[PDB]
């Protein structure tokens, strides 16, 4: 697997495409996780992601946030066994609120993250929830999450003849457009079994071609081709119902609001692409 | 918990919590112990200490320190840290009568910037090299410590947090009120550390934001369109800005010979894009010949 990288000017590409891929290595995922939680259901670790997405919209929240949660959500619950539904929540908003300390310049007061759960979760019950996660995952907090990867694949597609990779430089819709159908596939539990970056390399391939998959993340067809076959109902239900627009947050620049993690009600759109294979 | 550990003294206290001289009881090792309080703190585990912890769980390198451990006892988290003996801002203030031997000068520069590479490399901009925060051993390493201030940036970058960097060590960019900021930050303040164990004293020694853009402009000129292009444009520029005028370098820094003026020039380009890279710094020919001399503690 190449190289996409332009020569760097701040430190060797391929040194810094090699520790990239052994991060993915070393970080663990398992789609068959639930099997240690015989009281849960996919489904409700959909509603729960769902809801994360929704309060990142509500609080302008970063996508590099939302799926730094929704990785230590799952990261976590592969730790440990007999999980009961009412716990999700408590277990979610922290993943979110450590996330967020973690990622965002001004993250929301502890009272925020406990006022969305409208009194199910107290700023205590936070507090111990963050220290427990965080030991279990042995404090390793620093995955490339999904939407990392698209935006990897995204500054090398546009790359420019200044090769200065660390400056924003692609367009908005094409990167939200993407993001809305991974937003759709991280629901679904079954998406584990492939690496992030196959993930984005695989969404970016049903909104382009190969031969740009190819040149912006180094995998051939092979690699992904698994990937993209799981995910062609996915991509289909997206594009039945059209690509949302862009929004616009208060406090955001419009040229940095395509950062913003946002929400639609996404429930139904997931069992309609569950439905179809 | 603070089973395993016997505390042997107070050794000083950073801005994150006071650090401890400790023993592991089983194996006797030396180690040093960063306390960080819980029941202080009303958002839980400080988002700096989340930020260390998990950074430093990934950057194993000869020169940066070791993370060992984090115990959870009581309300209080524990960071276990490989034992270093002195900073580098109380090591010089000892040395400033005589100031800093230069053999000791091109070593500690040259591994700073093994530990600089080190990070960018992994995307991990330190944000905070000032002296204090730099800790060497007797046997003569320096190491990169104290990554609360440190941020793992993304490809491409956001705006981040502004004002980072203690004042006197703060690249001009961020003091312009840049949009974007990377790697180049900590190269500009390695420019400064070089320049003081040098001359001693600090090398931009401000005290306020306008007054710290003023002192790098009585040193290095006042940058303009053509040695920094859209600078006048950046949102803390102002016309009313005073012109002043480089300085040969033989005046900065005396005791440097022209290798030392050109990598430190190149350390302090004003153009963040036109700034050397620690990849770049460590291959430029003042490192001919580096040595690793053992220091007088
Ligand atoms: C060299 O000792 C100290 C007290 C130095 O003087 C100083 O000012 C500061 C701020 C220090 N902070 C630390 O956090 C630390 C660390 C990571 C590791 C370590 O091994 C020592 C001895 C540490 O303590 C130094």
């Amino acid at each position: 697997r190449g190289s996409p990288l332009p020569v760097l000017s701040w430190a060797n590409r391929e040194e810094v495409w090699k520790i990239m891929l052994n991060k993915e290595k070393t970080y663990l995922r398992d789609q068959h996780f639930l099997e240690q939680h015989p009281l849960l259901q996919p489904k409700m670790r959909a509603i729960l992601l769902d809801w994360l997405m929704e309060v990142c919209e509500v609080y302008k929240l970063h996508r590099e946030t939302f799926y730094l949660a929704q990785d230590f959500f799952d990261r976590y619950m592969a730790t440990q066994e007999n999980v009961v539904k009412t716990l999700l929540q408590l277990i979610g908003i922290s993943s979110l609120f450590i996330a967020a300390k973690l990622e965002e310049i001004y993250p929301p007061k502890l009272h925020q993250f406990a006022y969305v759960t409208d009194g199910a979760c107290s700023g205590d019950e936070i507090l111990t929830m963050e220290l427990m996660i965080m030991k279990a995952l042995k404090w390793r907090l620093s995955p490339l999450t999904i939407v990392s990867w698209l935006n990897v694949y995204m500054q090398v597609a546009y790359l420019n003849d200044l090769h200065e990779v660390l400056l924003p430089q692609y367009p908005q819709q094409i990167f939200i457009q993407i993001a809305e159908l991974l937003d759709l596939c991280v629901l679904d539990v079954d998406c584990l079994e492939f690496p992030y970056g196959i993930l984005a390399a695989s969404a970016l391939y049903h909104f382009s071609s190969s031969e740009l998959m190819q040149k912006v993340s180094g995998y051939q067809w092979c690699d992904i081709e698994n990937c993209v076959k799981w995910m062609v109902p996915f991509a289909m239900v997206i594009r039945e119902t059209g690509s949302s627009k862009l929004k616009h947050f208060r406090g955001v620049a419009d040229e940095d609001a395509h950062n913003i993690q946002t929400h639609r009600d996404s429930l139904d759109l997931l069992d309609k692409a569950r439905a179809k294979k | 918990s603070m089973e395993n550990f016997q505390k042997v003294e107070k050794i000083g206290e950073g801005t994150y919590g006071v650090v401890y001289k400790a023993r592991n009881k089983l194996t006797g090792e030396v180690v040093a112990l960063k306390k960080i309080r819980l029941d202080t703190e009303t958002e839980g585990v400080p988002s700096t200490a989340i930020r260390e912890i998990s950074l430093l769980k990934e950057l194993n390198h000869p020169n940066i320190v070791k993370l060992l451990d984090v115990i959870h006892t009581e309300n209080k988290l524990y960071l276990v840290f490989e034992f270093l003996h002195q900073d580098l801002k109380k090591f010089m203030d000892a040395s400033a009568l005589t100031g800093i031997p230069l053999p000791l000068i091109k070593s500690y520069l040259f591994q700073l910037l093994q530990g600089l590479a080190f990070c960018h490399s992994h995307r991990v901009l330190h944000r905070d090299l000032k002296p204090q925060n730099l800790l060497i051993n007797t046997e003569g390493a320096i190491k990169l410590a104290d990554f609360g201030l440190a941020r793992a940036f993304g490809v491409p970058v956001r705006t981040y947090t502004h004002e980072v960097v203690t004042l006197w060590y703060r690249a001009p960019e961020i003091l312009l009120g840049c949009k974007y900021y990377s790697t180049a930050v900590d190269i500009w303040s390695l420019g400064c550390i070089f320049a003081e164990m040098v001359t001693r004293r600090a090398l931009f020694p401000g005290d306020s934001e306008i007054d710290q853009l003023f002192r790098i402009f009585r040193t290095l000129g006042t940058p303009d369109e053509v040695v920094w292009p859209g600078v006048t444009s950046m949102p803390d520029y102002k016309p009313s800005f005073p012109k002043w005028a480089r300085q040969d370098f033989s005046k900065v820094v005396p005791p440097l010979d022209e290798d030392g003026r050109s990598l430190l020039s190149q350390m302090l380009h004003y153009d963040p894009n036109k700034r050397i890279s620690a990849k770049a710094a460590l291959a430029h020919p003042f490192f001919q010949d580096v040595t690793k001399p053992v220091p007088h503690l």
